[PDB]
């Protein structure tokens, strides 16, 4: 899953964990790089 | 000299090994298989040098 | 290299089978890591795999990982002191050179690793003529056409302030673009030749 | 793919011991038991007894001439 | 240390200059002797890592021996052209010889070095008062007598010999290399180059064949320790409760923080931190010098108290931005967790450590608090990339005269005299003009021995 | 075909193209944000029509009044002035809305 | 306008900094038994990279007998 | 030997010596000289290899030192943490740290984030507890609403329904009739109503129903008892010496107040210190503000780099930025200002102005390939022809 | 909203029907649209999990399916709106009166490359993200098809091996019958420097 | 009170045209080659100075104890 916002602004809020991700969205698997907290995969357990 | 600066140094050694590649003998006896180079920091080590350096 | 613990490294040397360590019990060593590692990383899963499985091969049957539910550590310990070794997981090793014991009893287990592809024989590369662009006819870019390596404005800048005015000179302009140009001497004009 | 012929540590031959002990644990045998008969004693060679999977059979399929 | 380098899959290039010119510049501005000391500060920079400091410690660790063959055999390794060892020290059982560890690395020193200071692993004043008065008496006491005293904490060199002390990172580290900085600046680049070439190597061979591990029961603590640790965290649990129900009462005294909520989450923080700093004290209390995750930890060789005390104790608090995580549903970061929660452990605070393993909802927590780190390495590059770039195109083109003014390209003085004192960084003594007791010693010591 | 292989993507001129979920905003939802540099407080809608998006926002300044943003619409316009433009012209009935 | 302006464009990264020739990179492994001011080079790139040398009296022998071993040994 | 030999001896040798140098010397001379003995020749040797340590720490001329002060001020730059505590605690303010703070410093906002003075007390009232809440309170500033527990504006019947609690007036000192007299002499036209706990204001305009609120809230927002754009006044004692701490910054008015110490007051906007004491002292404020972030945050940088960059931003009696407005923009050369930003119109404002490129910069020797004039690029050379090979 | 969870649990209507009510502003929200992200919880009534002994027997015989599960009413689908009225039981063990819900497996909250690090709790954030990314550069027998099929780059490890410490979860989504690694023998000590 | 006794402001004198040509004469610059330092500027008020003068500033460095520095007064 990844997000449309541009990589190059810092986007604070937008790259942090939010409470509402548990069971939804990993909170490990991310990219190291610019694109770390707006690339996400989905949990295990999560059904679209 | 009184002293030479790194800058001074580094530049009178670069003058002395590009003349001795070009051609111009060396003034010391150096071992063989030497490059320029180091036959201009063996020169230099010496205190044979020809090449002085203007101040302002 | 890697393990799932986020341990990464390359390979430093290759050591023949006769130089390395041997336990009291027979066992020679097939990677050795830096103890250095361990903190400041702050990986104990990875001591925890350790013990798991050297306990899972002697037991002959595989160990529980599970997040959550898995194998408690204390139970792994505790399995491995009923098998004849210490619930510490260390072992007396002699080394290899010398042949005589190590003065401290170390640390060893099993580690499941993996192989990267992030291999030198595919990083490694070259430029020493090399063709050229054709606006600007500076040396290309990239591994496959022969390119050259970039030096960009941070090391022009490291380069002045070494001092380096020459080797400046020699690494930008010398080996790169060299031009030959006539001006007339007042206009400023590029003389055209005939 | 297929089992190793030797075990990656010490060197023991342990390339012809795999379909024994597999058959062994799988008729119902404690695996333990089977290892310590099979003469594998050090647990580097019982690693790579318990760890392989056998990946030849279905890769076999595919043929290219 | 200079390069910023790690062995984990970095990549380096090399350049090659092809005329003359460019190759006497290269050598002679750019050789690597030339930049042990760093610009930034004045001080070494080009120092021992990790297994050098830990080796240098275990090398001249108090009650450290080495027999006939291992001190010929890490001499010859070292380097070290010896031809005659020197007299044995101590004749254990059998009747063979043993050399202490201070004798073989005072062999690798100067002959004529003194100095004397506090490293890092002093943890007794009281031993060190009394080195420095021995000392201070007379300038050059018995070295019987120091040895009587010695003590590891209080280096002292007399003359290139090792009475007292053992190696630190204070010694030839990274930042603060005492020895090595004296040594680069009292006799020459050379002599550093080969001090540090034969110390390396000599501490090397002792981290290797004395042997050096770390294993899972390197954070083992005893059941007293754990007791002491859960009392610890329930008492601030306990105190973070009552806070918070003086708080919903409304007999909550507003600090001088604007809102009381705030000054509801300041107290709640403080305390949480101040549990967490108890538990770090009691469980480095627990263990001793002989655990080698200690000996790398206090040497300076790699990691920090806290790394100990997060394996061994409890996490403690996570936090984002410098508040408790608060952000999820309404009311509460968790389902759950009923709304409206404010305990410790419903905002953030982990009382489980690594070792102990950690409960789902702190492993939450945990995440939401390493991505901040994450993202905050990721911005900080590209701003700080930003303002050097900036300042850099500001300041490039200044430079020293053959009169010692600093000046602008089209001639503006920006400064009469470089650094107010003309004087390089480099070259300075860790700031300092002219270290001016360093002098006075050596020479007092010299024509007076 | 690997019997493992799940399936999922596209093959388009021989190579495997997947598509990645875009993450965006709820449709035809109201969200109140605040906008401190004005002093204006705004809620926003995305509407969506046969993939056609509509940025409808309300917003009040520190007058008191307010103001709706309209595509097309260079300037904002007043609230009632555009409720009046859908008919219900009485006031009341604004009041009532 | 926009040829010359830019990160690629003509005034900077093109100028400032650009492709140089004589160069090579790879990962870097430690050794600890060198000096400190030495860099081990792998035998390929030195294959590659060349230094011009002028024939002079004193290294006209190892000039000489490095011609003669040709392009494929190393000291060639 | 006596103290004026040595003196005397300081003075014949180290003639070239800084005053600092002297000085120290002295001290550390008489130090040793009183606990062991000294001989006239030892002080004589010491003094020698002073001098001779000091000529060989001198700088070498040809130094790229400007370049070398960037990259002392950038490299650390990558290692604070941009994200501070964010937690002023008790008996603090936040104040903005790390790399936002250096950032700010250099390119010279005209209002920092976060303003915060500080107030040394004078003589008397600094070694007073009670004195120093007085001076506090004497440049404390809070307005109508921070006094006030709750506050209803009312609009059933169109005037003002404050409750104020007796927190504020106690801490503050003040009195109900203080603030009501206030508000008298502020406004005219409201009625003010007094009363023990409670305030109406009933004007005119506020009868109507379009014309309350906003008239209501504009006479609540009003401050008093206070120095104009003051906050929160934290008071502590360092050392044996009470110190103030000001939310907000007002340089150039609170030196008139009394109770200040104008000698050791400072403030954290270096715009306001320029205006107020001159440039001269706005570099000092500059060096100290640089040395203070980098020593908080644990990262050694030496003092001479600060000092180059604090001495370059204050060349022209102006505390410019470093930007493309400021230091950058005064740059005669006009590639050298094209290849860092802006390249297009400062290429045709050239044009126009008919503007000549002396070529005297890094930049411009770089772009055409000729040597730079630091370091090796600046000795000149000279030799003897006839070259006797011997 | 009772009436609608009773449907809803019942089978009347879809299960892709949400229903959430905000007391304090007095306003029911009901969601029906496309592209919810949405998980399975078990529910509670009167602190009794629905969720029976003899429900698991017979979903382990195979007489039961998950979707049987779903139309039965005892495990719901909650989006994020759902959930802000729910209070979820994280253990069998912990369930009380005012829990409505009780967690399926906590386990199953991370990523399936998370999923491959054993005893990931005991590991340091920033060590588990890099082992989850590194997790997807290894080799190993990636696709039995590699022989025929045309790549423009592939890689395959000679020797695979099923990790000694596995979690379970990587046997159930089919990891272990295409393992990316091989277990080593590895001790833990300096030497050499190298 | 004077901003000449404020720590951060260091000594200010105006010097005379003998040093002034002396002081031009040694480190061979005119007097466009100085730092500028502006008339509206307290200590310049403070001192009575005119544009065309220029100020002698004692600074006390942390690295040297006395430190001279020369600004020119421009409007
Ligand atoms: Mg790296
Ligand atoms: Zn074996």
């Amino acid at each position: 899953v990844t997000s449309p916002l541009d990589r190059e602004q810092p986007h604070f809020e937008a790259r942090d964990l939010h409470g509402t991700h548990w069971g939804r969205i990993c909170p490990t698997e991310t990219p190291e790089g610019p694109n770390c907290g707006l690339v996400k995969n989905l949990a295990l357990m999560a059904q679209i | 000299m009184f002293k030479y600066t790194r800058f001074e140094k580094a530049r009178i050694i670069g003058a002395r090994a590009l003349q001795i590649s070009m051609g111009a003998p060396v003034l010391i006896d150096v071992p063989p298989g030497i490059t320029p180079l180091e036959a201009a920091i063996l020169e230099f080590e010496k205190g044979v040098i020809p090449i002085t350096v203007i101040r302002p | 290299f890697a393990s799932r613990h986020g341990q990464k490294g390359v390979i430093g040397l290759i050591v023949p089978q006769e130089d390395m360590p041997w336990t009291e019990s027979g066992i020679v060593p097939d990677l050795i890591v830096n103890p250095h590692g361990i903190p400041s990383r702050m990986t104990v899963g990875q001591l925890i795999e350790a013990i798991g499985g050297k306990v899972a091969s002697l037991k002959g049957r595989r160990v529980d990982g599970t997040a959550f539910i898995g194998e408690p550590e204390e139970k792994l310990r505790k399995e491995l002191e009923e098998l004849g070794f210490k619930h510490t997981g260390r072992e007396i090793m002699y080394d290899g050179i010398t042949g005589k014991r190590l003065e401290a009893d170390i640390f060893i287990g099993v580690i499941y690793y993996q192989r990267l592809h992030h291999m030198v024989a595919d990083k490694i590369h070259a430029r020493s003529r090399g063709p050229v662009q054709v606006l600007t006819k500076q040396p290309t870019e990239g591994r496959a056409r022969e390119g050259g390596l970039r030096f960009g404005e941070m090391e022009r800048d490291v380069l002045v302030g070494h001092g380096a005015a020459m080797l400046l000179i020699e690494r930008l302009l010398e080996e790169s673009d060299k031009t030959e140009v006539w001006v007339c001497e007042n206009c400023g004009h590029i003389a055209l030749e005939d | 793919m297929i089992v190793p012929v030797r075990c990656f540590t010490c060197g023991k031959v342990i390339g012809d011991k795999y379909y024994e002990f597999k058959r062994r644990v799988e008729a119902g045998e404690d695996p333990e038991k089977v290892l310590d008969d099979l003469g594998l004693e050090r647990y580097c060679c019982r690693r790579m007894l318990l760890s392989h999977v056998e990946l030849i059979d279905d890769i076999m399929h595919y043929r290219v001439y | 240390p200079p390069y910023n380098a790690d062995f984990d899959g970095d990549e380096m290039n090399l350049h090659v200059p092809q005329t003359e010119e460019a190759q006497a510049e290269a050598r002679i501005l750019m050789e690597v002797q030339n930049h042990i000391i760093s610009p930034r500060y004045g001080g070494p920079i080009i120092g021992g890592i990790q297994d050098h400091i830990s080796g240098g410690y275990l090398l001249t660790r108090e009650g450290a021996y080495f027999t006939r063959d291992e001190v010929e055999q890490m001499l010859m390794f070292a380097g070290v052209d010896i031809t005659e060892l020197p007299e044995p020290d101590k004749y254990d059982e059998n009747g063979n010889p043993l050399w202490s560890g201070k004798t073989i690395f005072s062999l690798l020193l100067p002959e004529d070095l003194t100095v004397w200071y506090r490293n890092k692993l002093c943890d007794e004043p009281e031993r060190c008062e009394a080195l420095e008065k021995l000392i201070e008496e007379k300038l050059m006491p018995d070295p019987e007598e120091v040895r009587k005293l010695a003590y590891d904490g209080f280096v002292y060199i007399q003359n290139g010999k090792l009475l007292s002390g053992a190696i630190d990172k204070k010694a030839y580290g990274r930042e603060d290399g005492i020895i090595l900085d004296l040594i680069v600046r009292e006799y020459g680049v050379e002599r550093a180059r080969q001090f540090l070439d034969q110390v390396t190597k000599l501490t090397i061979w002792v981290i290797t064949h004395k042997g050096f591990t770390t294993g899972i029961d390197d954070e083992d603590l005893p059941e007293e320790a754990r007791d002491r640790i859960r009392e610890i965290i329930r008492e601030a649990e306990e105190r973070v409760n009552k806070l918070i129900e003086a708080y919903k009462r409304g007999e909550l005294e507003p600090l001088p923080g604007k809102s009381l909520e705030d000054t509801l989450e300041s107290l709640i923080m403080a305390v949480l931190a101040e549990a967490r700093d108890n538990a770090g004290a009691v469980a480095e209390k627990y263990l001793g010098m002989d655990n080698h995750t200690v000996i790398m930890a206090k040497t300076g060789a790699r990691g920090k108290i806290l790394n100990i005390t997060q394996m061994a104790a409890l996490l403690g608090q996570q936090s984002i931005r410098g508040k408790r995580l608060y952000r999820g549903f309404r009311g509460r970061v968790l389902s759950h967790f009923k709304p409206g929660d404010l305990g410790a452990r419903a905002k953030g605070f982990v009382v489980n450590s690594y070792k102990s393993g950690l409960t789902p909802q702190e492993y939450f927590f945990h995440a939401m608090g390493g991505r901040e780190g994450l993202v905050d390495t990721a911005v900080r590059t590209a701003q700080s990339g930003y303002m050097q770039r900036r300042l850099i195109n500001a300041l490039q083109d200044l430079k020293v005269e053959y009169d010692g003014t600093v000046r602008s390209p089209e001639g503006i003085i920006v400064q009469f005299k470089y650094g107010e004192d003309g004087v390089d960084p480099m070259k300075s003594w860790r700031g300092k003009t002219v270290d001016v007791d360093r002098i006075i010693v050596r020479t007092l010591l010299k024509m007076r021995g | 075909e690997d019997p493992k292989d799940p399936g999922g993507y596209f093959i388009i001129n021989g190579s495997e193209r997947v598509i990645v979920s875009i993450e965006d905003i709820a449709p035809n939802r109201t969200l109140v944000e605040k906008d401190e540099r004005q002093e204006k407080y705004i809620a926003k809608v995305f509407s969506y029509r046969h993939g056609y998006r509509a940025l409808v926002a309300v917003e009040r300044r520190k007058d008191g009044i307010l103001y709706v943003d309209i595509p097309n619409v260079p300037k904002p316009v007043k609230f009632v002035y555009v409720m009046r433009a859908l008919g219900l012209e009485r006031d009341k009935d604004i009041v009532e809305a | 306008a926009q040829r010359l302006k830019g990160k690629e464009g003509r005034f900077r990264g093109n100028l400032s900094g650009k492709r140089v020739n004589f160069s090579a990179r790879t990962v870097i492994s430690p050794d600890p038994m060198i000096s400190i001011n030495e860099v081990g080079v792998p035998v390929e790139v030195a294959m590659e990279l060349t230094v011009p040398e002028k024939v002079t009296e004193f290294n006209i022998e190892r000039l000489r007998k490095m011609v003669l071993n040709g392009p494929d040994k190393y000291p060639g | 030997v006596s103290l004026s030999t040595i003196k005397s001896l300081i003075e014949k040798k180290g003639a070239n010596l800084p005053e600092n140098v002297k000085s120290e010397l002295y001290e550390k001379l008489k130090k040793y000289n009183e606990k062991y003995k000294l001989t006239k020749a030892e002080i004589e040797a010491i003094i020698d290899d002073v001098v001779k340590e000091y000529e060989r720490a001198l700088v070498e001329p040809g130094e790229p030192v400007g370049t070398v002060a960037a990259q002392s001020i950038g490299e650390p730059s990558t290692q604070m943490t941009l994200n501070t505590f964010h937690y002023a605690g008790v008996a603090e303010i936040n104040v903005t740290l790390g790399l936002p703070r250096i950032i700010e410093i250099v390119d010279a906002r005209k209002n920092p984030s976060t303003p915060m003075m500080t107030v040394y007390l004078d003589e008397e009232h600094r070694y007073d507890r009670a004195k120093a809440e007085e001076v506090a309170r004497r440049i404390e500033g809070t307005t109508l609403e921070n006094l006030a527990r709750s506050t209803t504006l009312d609009l059933i019947n169109f005037e003002f329904i404050v409750e104020i609690d007796p927190e504020r007036l106690e801490r503050s000192g003040l009195t109900m009739e203080k603030v009501v007299k206030k508000l008298e002499s502020s406004f005219k036209s409201a009625e003010f109503e007094v009363d023990g706990y409670t305030l109406i204001v009933r004007p005119k305009k506020a009868d109507k129903i379009s014309d309350l609120r906003r008239f209501a809230e504009k006479i609540k927002k009003h401050r008093l008892k206070g120095l104009s754009g003051v906050g929160k006044t934290i008071v502590r004692k360092e050392g044996d010496e009470y110190v103030i701490y000001t939310e907000g910054s007002n340089f150039k008015q609170v030196l008139k107040v009394p109770g200040v110490d104008p000698t050791r007051t400072r403030t954290n906007n270096i715009h306001e210190i320029a205006e107020v004491l001159g440039i001269e002292a706005a570099r000092n404020a500059i060096i100290d503000e640089i040395v203070s972030t980098m020593q908080e945050q644990g990262l050694e940088v030496d003092i001479r780099h600060i000092m180059l960059v604090a001495d370059m931003m204050t060349l022209d009696g102006i505390v410019r930025p470093i930007g493309r407005h400021g230091v950058v923009g005064e740059k005669s050369s006009v590639l050298a200002r094209a290849a860092f930003e802006i390249t297009v119109q400062h290429l045709f404002e050239a044009a126009e102005k008919g503007e000549v490129d002396n070529l005297n910069g890094v930049i411009e020797n770089v772009l055409i390939g000729q040597p730079v004039p630091v370091g090796t690029g600046m000795v000149k050379l000279t030799m003897k022809l006839p070259l006797r090979p011997q | 909203v009772q009436r609608i969870r009773q449907d809803r649990r019942s089978g009347k209507i879809s299960d892709v029907i949400n229903v959430a009510y905000y007391e304090d502003v007095k306003e029911v929200y009901v969601n029906s649209d496309d592209g919810r992200v949405r998980r399975p919880l078990i529910i509670v009534e009167n602190g009794v999990p629905k969720l029976t002994k003899e429900h698991v027997q017979a979903v382990k015989e195979g007489r039961l399916k998950w979707s049987d599960l779903i139309k039965m009413g005892i495990i719901e689908y909650l989006d994020a709106e759902e959930e802000e009225n729910a209070y979820v039981a994280m253990w069998p063990w912990e369930v009380t009166e005012e829990h409505t819900h009780l967690e399926l497996m906590p386990a199953a909250i991370l990523g399936l490359p998370a999923s491959l690090v054993p005893y990931p709790e005991h590991n340091a954030a920033p060590r588990n993200t890099y082992g989850a990314g590194m997790a997807k550069q290894s080799l190993g027998l990636g696709w039995a098809n590699f022989r025929i099929r045309v790549d423009t780059r592939g890689h395959l490890l000679h020797y695979p091996q099923i990790p000694l410490v596995n979690s379970r979860i990587m046997k159930a989504v089919g990891y272990e019958d295409r393992p990316a690694g091989q277990n080593f023998v590895v001790a833990v000590l300096a030497y050499q420097g190298y | 009170f004077s901003i000449f006794d404020h720590v951060l402001v260091p000594e200010h004198r105006v010097l005379s045209e003998e040093e002034k040509k002396a002081l031009l004469e040694k480190y061979k610059i005119t007097l466009a080659q100085l730092p500028q330092i502006k008339a509206s500027d307290p200590a310049v008020k403070a001192l009575g100075a005119k544009p065309g003068d220029v100020i002698e500033i004692k600074r006390k460095s942390p690295t040297a104890g006395v430190y001279y520095y020369y600004r020119v007064v421009v409007e």
